[PDB]
């Protein structure tokens, strides 16, 4: 209800004015899911890559938050192998931090800006975060390896 | 590396374990790094087998328990794990911890200390093993000389109490005093560095400081615990009253403070009662400096719980007495107004708590109606149905009159009941003056009629008594 | 008609709050003969945005939660009563979000709790 509401303006929202190097729409196959695409940032392993993620909205939503996975895999210490987002902004208080002001908007600009800025503190994948911590180039590769095997066309 | 020692472990201890825990001496750093990055609970069978392949009967198991002891202790707030990998560890630790001397216990203790003295402690979950740790050093008969495991343990206490804290980790400090057998100064030094903290610390971090320092105070240590948060807040006010010669944010603390006190004097029937003893201007009558607006909050917000009610609303009128009378003797007096500086007033705190109480303060509200009231009825005059004798008693009603006035200015779920009260107080007693209560009345319905437009039917209902009521009286 | 007749403001705790200190010390200046509207304008000691934008959306009178004007004919009136936010809110979407939330501490027929854009004190009366 409020969720038709908050989902009815994002919709056009993101069909419009989406943010930089992303987009969404409703997803074509599911038609209550939404198909997103971050597509893959500079100065990054991702680049030449156009990451395809499934966004689930809860039925109280403005309230929870939303969820959201890649579709698309990520070489990523922060994304798992499934795509799951270990991110504060998708859990509810005092474990996170999402509340109404935030948006699917905002949710995947954070998403985009973690995909440039890999979290060490809060890690789904603790060898590919020790990788990312103390051997840059190696995880780099193979992110790069990860993007071009997956993400390219 | 791990299934031969899982074999070694199916059937039996000390007599294979041992003798292959005598092969790989060192590397056991390593092995549980790539234990942790590929499956915790082979760390946990791991874990199982050293303890039990290492007793500490021999002493040659106890250093490599010692060692993987500071491993753990490095890896899990460093090594950033899974959460119940972490549970896991945490629980084995403090499950094999009672199986020690007293002074590899002791030096444990002298890690934990300088690291968090000193050492970024990343996650703090380490501490958790502390408090056993602590327990099995007093339970140790074990005697040790440096003496006994319980004076180790309080030599140790005190060497953490007087070194420095970190600003983040004084929550998980408390909470691991909070299940520690403690006595009476070791709660003390306890509570004394937590309260010496508070002078470096956000002001969202302190109610659930205060909360735990309490939950703590439970066990002797009462009184000092509200003697400081006192203090504290009162030059907090003062501080903030002179940046006026995050207002909103600050009255939204001290609200929640008192909500915490409520609870914790509703489960302690004596916390109150020293409260009280700490507070009681009337120790023979002289004023003490001891009270503040947010004191008066505490007591306000604390006389809706059944017993300590009229107890407390005695208090408050005696000291509000004493308060005009020497107020009186000094503006009568040139001699005394030279030497004193004039002090902010009971009054004037009330009324200044008045204003605070806008925000949030449902709490107060409920017997700050009862108060202004209760000093109306005490002090009315009655005499004439002379300035010692009227003026406090005047000024007594005076001060209810204007406390219910600037209550009912601004608070939306009182009225009809200040309202009805005074009704009630007027039309039934029909003899004993009541034009206090009738100026009064005046002075609220001029100020804010519109709302009495909502406030309807008491006064439909009071005109039936018109009839019988006196025609003077009616009049006004 | 030309009586008064009883009512009340919707909106925040700064700008709601001397509209009713102005119309307490004016009420009385109430002149019944004239026209409503007229008295109000001087009781009221203003005048209205008269159809100033009306049913123009410029994103300003929106819920902030749901995003929506007139859920289920309900007005975006809960405000913040803070000069930076002003994000105003309905009462529902308001009420459920506080209700979760840990902070968000209940007496009688209050709802204490932090705006969700600001992070500041807002109450909600039922
Ligand atoms: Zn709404
Ligand atoms: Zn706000």
């Amino acid at each position: 209800m409020q969720r038709a509401s908050r989902l009815k303006r994002e919709l056009h929202m993101l069909a419009t004015e989406p943010p930089p190097g992303i987009t969404c729409w409703q997803d074509k196959d599911q038609m209550d899911d939404l198909r997103a695409q971050i597509l893959g940032g500079a100065n990054t392993p991702y680049e030449k890559g156009v990451f395809k993620l499934e966004v689930i909205i809860p039925e109280r939503y403005p309230f929870e938050p939303p969820q959201i996975r890649f579709l698309t895999p990520i070489y990523h210490p922060n994304i798992d192998s499934a795509g799951r987002i270990c991110l504060d902004v998708l859990k509810l208080p005092p474990k996170g931090a999402w509340r109404p002001s935030l948006n699917i908007a905002t949710v995947l600009t954070s998403i985009q800006l973690l995909m440039s800025e890999p979290n060490p503190d809060d890690p789904l994948m603790a060898d590919i975060s020790s990788e990312f911590k103390y051997n840059k180039p190696a995880f780099l590769k193979n992110a790069r390896q990860w993007t071009e095997k997956h993400a390219r066309q | 590396m791990d299934q031969k020692i899982l074999s070694l472990a199916a059937e039996k201890t000390a007599d294979k374990l041992q003798e292959f825990l005598q092969t790989l001496r060192e590397g056991d750093l390593t092995n549980l790094l790539q234990n942790q990055a590929v499956k915790g609970k082979v760390a946990g069978a791991l874990l199982r087998a050293i303890f039990k392949g290492s007793p500490c009967s021999e002493e040659a198991g106890t250093l490599r328990r010692r060692k993987i002891y500071t491993c753990c202790i490095q890896l899990v707030e460093s090594g950033d794990l899974q959460k119940e990998i972490v549970s896991e560890i945490i629980g084995l630790l403090m499950l094999e911890a009672h199986h020690f001397p007293g002074p590899l216990l002791v030096e444990l203790a002298n890690e934990f200390i300088s690291a968090v003295r000193e050492g970024s402690l990343v996650n703090g979950k380490s501490l958790e093993l502390l408090p056993i740790i602590l327990t099995a050093l007093a339970t140790k008969k074990e005697n040790l000389a440096y003496l006994s495991g319980e004076e180790c343990k309080k030599q140790l206490i005190n060497t953490l109490c007087s070194g420095r804290w970190d600003q983040q980790y004084v929550i998980q400090l408390t909470s691991m005093f909070k299940d520690v057998p403690l006595t009476a100064e070791e709660v003390e030094f306890v509570v004394e560095k937590a309260l010496s903290m508070f002078s470096k610390m956000n002001l969202q971090e302190i109610p659930p400081l205060v909360y735990q320092l309490l939950v703590l105070s439970s066990k002797g240590s009462r009184k000092s615990v509200l003697e400081g948060i006192i203090a504290f807040f009162s030059a907090l006010d003062k501080q903030h009253n002179e940046e006026q010669s995050p207002s909103g944010e600050l009255r939204h603390v001290e609200g929640t403070i008192i909500l915490h006190i409520v609870f914790a004097i509703k489960l302690d029937y004596e916390l109150g009662r020293e409260l009280v003893k700490h507070l009681k201007v009337g120790q023979q009558g002289d004023s003490n400096n001891n009270l503040s607006p947010f004191s008066i909050a505490l007591l306000l917000s604390v006389t809706r719980i059944q017993r300590f009610q009229d107890q407390v609303l005695d208090l408050l009128k005696t000291s509000v007495v004493k308060s005009f009378k020497d107020l009186q003797l000094l503006q009568g007096s040139k001699f005394l107004q030279n030497l004193v500086p004039h002090r902010s007033y009971v009054s004037t705190m009330i009324l200044e708590v008045v204003k605070n109480s806008v925000h949030s303060w449902d709490h107060v509200t409920q017997g700050l109606v009862e108060l202004g009231f209760i000093l109306m009825d005490s002090y009315g005059p009655k005499k004439v149905l002379p300035s010692l004798s009227r003026m406090p008693n005047q000024h007594a009603c005076k001060l209810g009159a204007n406390i219910l006035l600037e209550t009912f200015k601004i608070h939306e779920m009182i009225r009809q009941e200040i309202l009805e009260q005074v009704l009630n107080r007027v039309v039934t007693r029909a003899s004993s003056p009541i034009s206090h209560f009738l100026d009064l009345l005046s002075n609220i319905v001029m100020y804010a009629p519109l709302v009495l437009q909502s406030c309807s039917s008491k006064v439909t209902e009071a005109f039936d008594y018109l009839s019988f009521l006196p025609l003077q009286t009616v009049q006004r | 008609p030309t009586m008064l007749p009883e009512c009340f403001f919707l909106g925040a705790d700064h700008v709601v709050k001397p509209l009713g200190i102005k119309l307490s010390r004016n009420i009385h200046l109430w002149d019944p003969e004239n026209s409503v509207l007229q008295n109000l304008k001087d009781v009221l000691e203003i005048d209205f945005p008269a159809r100033a934008i009306l049913e123009k959306s410029d994103f300003t009178m929106d819920c902030g939660i749901c995003y929506a004007y007139q859920l289920d004919g309900t007005i975006p009136d809960q405000v913040c009563d803070n000069s930076q936010c002003g994000q105003p809110f309905h009462q529902i979407c308001l009420y459920e979000w506080l209700r979760g939330l840990l902070t968000s501490r209940q007496s009688f027929n209050i709802i204490f709790g932090e705006c969700p854009y600001c992070s500041k004190p807002i109450t909600l009366k039922m």
